[PDB]
RNA sequence: GGGGAGGUUUGGCACCUCGAUGUCGGCUCGUCGCAUCCUGGGGCUGAAGAAGGUCCCAAGGGUUGGGCUGUUCGCCCAUUAAAGCGGCACGCGAGCUGGGUUCAGAACGUCGUGAGACAGUUCGGUCUCUAUCCGCCACGGGCGCAGGAGGCUUGAGGGGGGCUCUUCCUAGUACGAGAGGACCGGAAGGGACGCACCUCUGGUUUCCCAGCUGUCCCUCCAGGGGCAUAAGCUGGGUAGCCAUGUGCGGAAGGGAUAACCGCUGAAAGCAUCUAAGCGGGAAGCCCGCCCCAAGAUGAGGCCUCCCACGGCGUCAAGCCGGUAAGGACCCGGGAAGACUACCCGGUGGAUGGGCCGGGGGUGUAAGCGCCGCGAGGCGUUGAGCCGACCGGUCCCAAUCGUCCGAGGUCU
RNA sequence: ACCGGAGCGCUGUCUCGGCGAGGGACCCGGUGAAAUUGAACUGGCCGUGAAGAUGCGGCCUACCCGUGGCAGGACGAAAAGA
RNA sequence: GUGCAAGAGCACUCAGGCGCGCGGGAGAACCCUCGCCAAGGAACUCUGCAAGUUGGCCCCGUAACUUCGGGAGAAGGGGUGC
RNA sequence: CAGUGGAGGCCCGAACCGGUGGGGGAUGCAAACCCCUCGGAUGAGCUGGGGCUAGGAGUGAAAAGCUAACCGAGCCCGGAGA
RNA sequence: GGUGAAAAGAACCCCGGGAGGGGAGUGAAAUAGAGCCUGAAACCGUGGGCUUACAAGCAGUCACGGCCCCGCAAGGGGUUGU
């Protein structure tokens, strides 16, 4: 009974983690972003968690988040602009939605992340 | 030869007696008895048994709210106990008193297409000395020229999961009407929270 | 060009049987609310749009 | 899990000190033994001025193992080794000098001699 | 009916809420037992423990104790046959919980690696006759 | 001294195969045969009992682990109720092993004036990823079942499973000079095997937690990041997966019988277990059990549920367009799964994710004061984090909506 | 780094295998060969036959086609037999 | 460039260069390569083939034999960080 | 004896040669390749350039191996439509 | 190898990035449209007429049956249920 727990894959565990990371990064800069459907899924989960951490303000979190991320000015906007608005929000702060066509060349279900406020 | 429907829960080892006992629990609960079946217009002696109530718009049409006593359908629908002619009302759990042994039927969880070792059971072998090619492999099948065929049903690789089994001679040492539970010698086929009927056991009758 | 090699030819009709259970497969479209075109189900269209309708900056 | 080809040490005067596991007495397929179990043994390591010599083949019973066994109340117990005790062709503890903790499992088995002199019975 | 946990939690008329609190460090004194063709004994078993496996219902604990011969590992089912069991001096300051490294080198290093937090014994001295003060106050 | 059978040994023949039929044994997988090794039973006994000798019936299930030899053979070791013989290309190299064998090297003994040769030996020496057809085991799609939808079934026929040891009681009674040492029933554990299961036990967890190393970089400090796998290294590890672990399966009973044991009874005034009739009697046959399963083309049974003329066939079966029960498309998914299917849920909704609580995993963190010049340490503290998990929560993703769907043969 | 025999420690060689890992395997989209190929409409037994049959009889199982998978056979492919 | 006994070794990285001319989903059996293993320890096998234990540097210490060179890193043990 | 000194078809081991035990590959990445491991490793060492020795002839630490990916006598062309 | 007697070898619109087409236009002929006369077969398509989802086969043959298309009759062809 394999997969009888969860988690989507296809990369190196390291490579994966790094992916999710960058996705959160490029995301948090912008907000409305095209990607593939499953990527989009596990992504919105991942980042939503990170932003719920952002809802707080402990140096603990702050670091841990940027420990997962990179840019300082990004922690700044995270805890000065983004997280402050989604203060009163307590869940899926992002929303990802599917689009037509399918990723040309090999055909793939596509979707788009959002700020959702 | 009576019975009761049920959903699985619990498994432990409760220190009953003084010794330890693997405790599989089942919620028989309010499992309806909605319709009997007589010899001439059927051919046996059976009864239909529902389960958990949540059913409004998604069900409708015949219901057997018709039948002759409504009560609405469960949501986990109904099954059938042969050689069982009850008293009338929806039967709970206490059908079986603590201290008796019983039979039980239910679906086994799904392990799907597996490797022959973890299926029937073969052996494999050559992890080193031989080749790496035939690790988890059946090796051979039939004889050379005659038969020259592959035996009908000679055990082969494939499915070993989404099936169903009936286990016999389990022992119930408790039953709580207060929330509808049934505490038995742990051996419970299937996963925690699915389809499972209980019926009376067999030994010498 | 190894052990398994087609013992005798494989007949026309047979190829059409493999390709019988092959065949193509239709798509499916749905009306767009607050719009006037089709879309895949549960989807946004750069012509139509979901709720609010983001983008729709086609030329 | 006791199986043949297993080095065991003795815990008594005997005339020996370390023995190798040979077969089991159980059903002709029971290639496994444990607490209170009947074993054939080829001696491999003994103490010169003794009785049983280096290479003797006698019988034995397990008292202590590296794979603990569960007591029906769910409380297991393990003595870090593979210690046994020489028994004879007549079901009898040869020596007289028991060493260390034994198991009362043996008590139910019919080795009352052990449990007796046995210091820490568990 | 859903919360199966709730089910097994209503199976909690089998609960030991009457025992000394320790950590996976030391522990020591007594247990229960059987012993003979009619039971009738509670063989005392001390021990320096090893593992705490939490489970809610039957969170069992494995106990190391070396004696007469050598080391011995007895696990206990936290909830019935063990009548009172009561420890001696808990100890701790341990980092892990699993103490496998002791099966390797069991000696003075054991003593060389375990110090009781004094605080524990401080609350011991307190709760001692803060209990008679409790047997005075309301 | 005669007669047969079996087709395993050893041969006589040279018909399929020299534009190929890969020869030994072992791994894996077996299946059948009975002139049966063991387990049932019975007859005989130069059989007191115990145990044995022998024959007759009986394949249900079982036939163990090692030493040596490439070796099947065999000898040995520890055992077992027992360590059965044989067919199937002496089963199985498009399934493995290549160790043995009859390549080229070399040598050895050896024969040969010699080159090389020798059922004489020894050492090394390349089994070729994709299954087209048949078959077998798993899974779908079309159509079917002479109205249309759901839900619960019936069991044709088949498959699987069928084992087995010691111990105590009867009683040390019967027998027996004794030593020995019983049927009959009963009780308790055992092992092998099949089934399913995470509860206890124990291994597992690819980033769930920690300690660490050289480092590069954020940011000099601390702190934090990647690299070291495709986790850098280890100490641990929830669920889910598991076997040593865990609960069960063999059964009990019914029916017909073999070998054989019997009753009333003749022909043939007696006798007979038989030619008429009846009884006992096997792990064996049929069932009782588990599972499949109405493509059981014969498509069955049951509980309901919906229903005409709407346009060409007037009279004869069709045909065509949307509907009724409904079904499906897309989706949120699943202890379900190669895909498909099977299960469930789609705002009137707890399906995934986020979230809060819970368990559980890990083990006093980031930082703050406080001691030692210092590594570090006391405390703040069982803290922080926290993968599957028991649940609570519409915060966000299941919007909107698309299309197939009876018009009800006849005798 | 040449062929035997032993020993200790050591370990999944093994009892006996159980999770895990990525990458292929498997589904969507883009390109897309090969050896072989008398024609096929290619199930089983029991016998036959130039001796080893879906194809001959007698005589059998089963709707039409496919996806994944195993390897008995098609005296399977490559070799005008060493 | 940094570190290890040191160095053209090795892990990170300078500079410089690249991600290898199909991907995306799934998260089967199997297979390639790779990790953990209870308890037993070559019982496996033709053979410990394989894979594992051993691992660097300073210190202690070393048989028979010998052609006095060796055999010797014999083996057995003790440290190492700050 | 001590110190000096640094000899060697010396010892461990890169670049450099080879190709031993296995695994993989087997219409391959490939008409011999990879991954693990292995042996030399200042010498009978390896290495770029120029130059020569050849078909019954050469070259051979010696297999009848190399002589242009197939060597018991290369390849080509010709008697030869043997 | 071979447009046609001759280049008259296709202006203009139209979809299209183009490619290639749809008309125009060329002439006897564009079914002579540019490696283009005449275009066998294998060969892969498209529409339509018969038949097939209880079915055992060197695939057809003889007969009998229905269905469809011809034929003034009687005849005949295409087909395949048995």
């Amino acid at each position: 009974r394999h997969l009888k727990s969860g988690r989507k894959l296809n990369r190196h565990s390291s490579h994966r983690l790094a992916l999710y990371r960058n996705q959160a990064k490029s995301l948090l800069t912008h907000g409305r972003i095209t990607t593939t459907v499953p990527k989009a899924k596990e992504l919105r989960g991942f980042v939503d968690h990170l932003i719920h951490l952002a809802k707080r303000g402990d140096l603990h979190a702050r670091r841990l988040v940027l420990r997962d991320l990179q840019d300082v000015k990004l922690v700044r906007k995270l805890f000065d602009e983004i997280a402050p608005r989604y203060r009163d929000r307590q869940g899926g702060y992002t929303r990802v939605l599917k689009l037509a066509e399918r990723r040309r060349g090999d055909g793939a279900p596509l979707a788009l992340v959002e700020l959702v406020e | 030869m009576k019975g009761i429907l049920g959903v699985k829960v619990g498994m432990t080892r409760i220190f009953r007696d003084d010794r330890a006992v693997p405790v599989t629990v089942i919620l028989a609960g309010p499992c309806p008895v909605v319709q009997r079946r007589t010899p001439e217009k059927d051919g046996y002696t059976a009864v239909q048994l529902g389960f958990l109530p949540q059913n409004p718009k998604r069900v409708n049409r015949p219901l057997k709210g018709h039948f002759a006593k409504a009560g609405v359908e469960p949501v986990r629908i109904l099954r059938e106990i042969r050689d069982f002619n009850p008293e009338g009302d929806t039967v709970t759990v206490e059908i079986f008193k603590p201290g008796e042994r019983v039979d039980v039927t239910g679906t086994s969880k799904g392990r799907g297409f597996a490797g022959v070792m973890k299926r029937w059971n073969f052996a494999g072998g050559p992890d080193s000395h031989g080749a790496h090619k035939i690790h988890r492999h059946p090796g051979s099948i039939g004889n050379r020229k005659t038969p020259g065929r592959v035996y009908k049903g000679k055990k082969m690789a494939g499915h070993y999961g989404a099936e169903r089994v009936t286990v016999m001679n389990l022992e119930v040492v408790d039953v709580i009407p207060e929330e509808n539970l049934l505490l038995v010698k742990g051996a419970v086929p299937g996963p925690n929270g699915g389809l499972v009927i209980v019926r009376e056991t067999k030994k010498a009758a | 060009a190894k052990h398994p090699v087609p013992k005798k030819k494989t007949s026309k009709a047979r190829r059409d049987a493999r390709r019988s259970h092959h065949a193509l497969t239709p798509p499916t479209l749905v009306p767009c609310p607050e719009c006037k075109a089709m879309k895949p189900p549960h989807t946004v269209c750069p012509e139509c749009g979901y709720y609010a309708g983001r983008k729709v900056l086609e030329v | 899990m006791i199986q043949p080809q297993t080095y065991l040490e003795v815990a008594d005067n005997t005339g020996a000190r370390k023995i190798m596991c040979i077969r089991v007495l159980k059903g002709s397929n029971a290639k496994y033994a444990t607490v209170g179990d009947v074993i054939v043994a080829s001696v491999k390591e003994a103490i010169p001025r003794g009785a049983v010599k280096e290479g003797d083949v006698v019988k034995a019973v397990v008292v202590r193992t590296k794979k603990e066994i569960k007591r029906p109340d769910g409380s297991a117990i393990r003595f870090d080794d593979n210690a046994a005790v020489i028994i004879n062709n007549q079901l009898e503890p040869r020596g007289t000098r028991v060493f260390g903790p034994v198991a009362r499992e043996l008590r139910e088995k019919g080795f009352m001699k052990i449990v007796s002199l046995a210091p820490e019975v568990l | 009916m859903n919360r199966g946990a709730l089910i097994k939690l209503v199976e909690s008329r089998y609960v030991r809420t009457d025992l000394p609190e320790f950590r996976p460090g030391d522990t020591v004194r007594v247990s229960y037992k059987v012993k003979e063709g009619n039971r009738t004994r509670i063989q005392d078993f001390e021990g320096i423990v090893i593992r705490i496996r939490r489970n809610g219902f039957n969170t069992t604990f494995t106990v190391r104790k070396v004696s007469y011969g050598v080391g011995v590992e007895r696990i206990f089912p936290l909830h019935s046959p063990l009548i009172q069991k009561i420890d001696i001096v808990q100890r701790g300051r341990a980092r892990r919980a699993k103490l496998y490294f002791i099966r390797n080198l069991s000696d003075r290093e054991i003593r060389r690696k375990l110090r009781a937090d004094r605080k524990r014994i401080d609350q011991d001295r307190a709760a001692e006759r803060a209990a008679k003060e409790e047997a005075q106050k309301a």
